[PDB]
RNA sequence: GAAGGGCACCACCAGGAGUGGAGCCUGCGGCUUAAUUUGACUCAACACGGGAAACCUCACCCGGCCCGGACACGGACAGGAUUGACAGAUUGAUAGCUCUUUCUCGAUUCCGUGGGUGGUGGUGCAUGGCCGUUCUUAGUUGGUGGAGCGAUUUGUCUGGUUAAUU
RNA sequence: UAUUCCCCAUGAACGAGGAAUUCCCAGUAAGUGCGGGUCAUAAGCUUGCGUUGAUUAAGUCCCUGCCCUUUGUACACACCGCC
């Protein structure tokens, strides 16, 4: 065995997200051992404003080019199952999923 | 195969778009180098929406 | 825009010299090669290689072309 | 086919040669790869203004590292080596005379090797 | 038939390895991931394989400054005639598919 | 420079802030200048082209190099097509870019012809897209009716209302 | 051809701006730094961000310009017209 696993979930949407950080609380839960529920880190807002105009002329307008990045993260302690299990399944979307060994 | 040679290494010289090859406006920002323009193009296949 | 007067001194495009080259080689008698003039120190131009006389220049051509010294 | 007909088997040796990139091609690079174990094979020319050229190959040829032919005519000497880019349909291709090689690295094996250097080496 | 034999010599005997042949369009590289023996960038490749496509034994995209160097039927003649390779040839497109 | 209604602080009122004055900044204009490349001309051109530029940028001038002439079509086997040349005359340059010498790669080369290939060349009154704006102003359209032979017209409006034929 | 910065040193006009004219009503104007963008070097540039935070209109069409309706119109390159 049992090692301090963390797993990282960065994405785009949340939505898409919520679900899969959802089937790990569930997908954990049924084969019970420790959690500390999902984190909410503040989301990172990539913001770009660029000129409308390619080229010169035209009053001066502009567009706010936004992408938004919100990263949860579950806390967990298993053997190399539950892990290689709760990974693989709750995939699909645009979902980015990190596995920190242990602590640091 | 010889002489094409300065700091083509810091300048505009070296930073071009990744697009088109022009190499003015540029979106250093973010690791992008795209031409502003390049941009509003392939923009949403990026991922930056405009929200507000 | 101008149109191009060109202070007249129409630069020329030359051509490396005609030059059947291989004729100047002693065969003293029977079959033996070695004429003697001045040399170049490289490793591809291994101590055949040959030189000359100008207005000035010299050249050594054996590194296909790569090392002319300056003289 | 490629069953050696006559003056082709040269021709198979020097067009592999040609292409497997290594001919001392000439009074100079000959002399040189004669003047070491570069040498092989070669193909000398019959006609020779000032048969000193020839003289300074059959020299050469002569010593260790034995080498000979002979091919009549200056005027054939080239066509079975490397030098034609196709431009026209029917070959007219190109027209001076021609002279003595050093084919280095035959091609690879076979085709005309077992047969020129073979026969060559022991004309029997 | 043509440039630096070394290095053209080895880039025609790569895309005939090769089904696909990539490249980027960028003189100043001096390499080219796979082989580049020695330095051999876009020139020398270019060069060859914008021969390749007008005289047709190569076809071509572009898609943002890159180059599509696809190898063409009637070229698989063109390239192993210019490299004597054996009759067969089997270029790369050999391809066990089911 | 008709009339009723309605509305906007790119309008005013009531102000403050300024702005317009000075120095400075940089934007343009002009002159000057070989060169001060250049687009942009009321508003909706003027720190705008993301336009804060030593070199690059850069195109432009005073030069000067370099060839990267694809491709084919022609021309060039060899007394080696000139692939590619370490000391000096030079040149800016250790640019064989050129004036002898020659020593190698070696089937490349070179010279024609047609034809490209680019070009921050030209033309935004030849165009695509994208942008600017008339204009965050309230407007626009059709099915069926009804009116007009028919273009057209009503629906789409006196008034109250409303930020807004809402 | 003061790159940018520092350290010295010189040490200007301006004591509120002539004719005009934009900006806007609530966390608003203004000041105020600070980020971002621009960047090797680097911003008196913009775009955001707080922070300190006022006065005053809360209405009208008086100027400028917009909407509808009715109307006149020899204008329809539409009054910057036509004559």
């Amino acid at each position: 065995a049992i090692h301090r696993i963390r797993i990282t979930l960065t994405s785009r949407n949340v939505k898409s997200l919520e679900k899969v950080c959802a089937d790990l609380i569930r997908g954990a839960k049924e084969k019970n051992l420790k959690v500390k529920g999902p984190v909410r880190m503040p989301t990172k807002t990539l913001r770009i404003t660029t000129r409308k105009t390619p080229c010169g002329e035209g009053s001066k307008t502009w567009d706010r080019f936004q992408m938004r990045i919100p990263k949860r993260l579950i806390d967990l302690h298993s053997p190399s199952e539950i892990v290689k299990q709760i990974t693989s399944i709750s995939i699909e979307p645009g979902v980015e999923v990190e596995v920190t060994i242990a602590d640091a | 195969g010889f002489y094409w040679s300065h700091p083509r290494k810091f300048g505009q010289g070296s930073r071009s778009c990744r697009v088109c090859s022009n190499r003015h406006g540029l979106i250093r920002k973010y690791g992008l180098n795209m031409c502003r323009q390049c941009f509003r193009q392939y923009a949403k296949d990026i991922g930056f929406i405009k929200l507000d | 825009k101008k149109s191009y007067t060109t202070p007249k001194k129409n630069k020329h495009k030359r051509k490396k010299v005609k030059l059947a080259v291989l004729k100047y080689y002693k065969v003293d008698e029977n079959g033996k090669i070695s004429r003697l003039r001045r040399e170049c120190p490289s490793d591809e131009c291994g101590a055949g290689v040959f030189m000359a006389s100008h207005f000035d220049r010299h050249y050594c051509g054996k590194c296909c072309l790569t090392y002319c010294f300056n003289k | 086919g490629g069953v050696m007909d006559v003056n082709t088997a040269l021709q198979e040796v020097l067009k592999t040669a040609l292409i497997h990139d290594g001919l001392a091609r000439g009074i100079r690079e000959a002399a040189k790869a004669l003047d070491k174990r570069q040498a092989h094979l070669c193909v000398q020319a019959s006609n020779c203004d000032e048969p000193m050229y020839v003289k300074l190959v059959e020299a050469l040829l002569a010593e260790h590292q034995i080498n000979l032919i002979k091919v009549d005519d200056n005027k054939k000497l080239g066509e079975w080596v490397g030098l034609c880019k196709i431009d026209r349909e029917g070959n007219p291709r190109k027209v001076v005379g021609c002279s003595c090689v050093v084919v280095k690295d035959y091609g690879k094996e076979s085709q005309a090797k077992d047969v020129i250097e073979e026969y060559f080496k022991c004309k029997k | 038939m043509l440039m630096p034999k070394k290095n053209r010599i080895a880039i025609y005997e790569l895309l005939f390895k090769e089904g696909v042949m990539v490249a980027k369009k960028d003189v100043h590289m001096p390499k080219h991931p796979e082989l580049a023996d020695k330095n051999v960038p876009n020139l020398h490749v270019m060069k060859a394989m914008q021969s390749l496509k007008s005289r047709g034994y190569v076809k071509e995209q572009f898609a943002w400054r890159h180059f599509y160097w696809y190898l063409t039927n009637e070229g698989i003649q063109y390239l192993r005639d210019y490299l004597h390779l054996p009759p067969e040839i089997v270029p790369a497109t050999l391809r066990r598919s089911r």
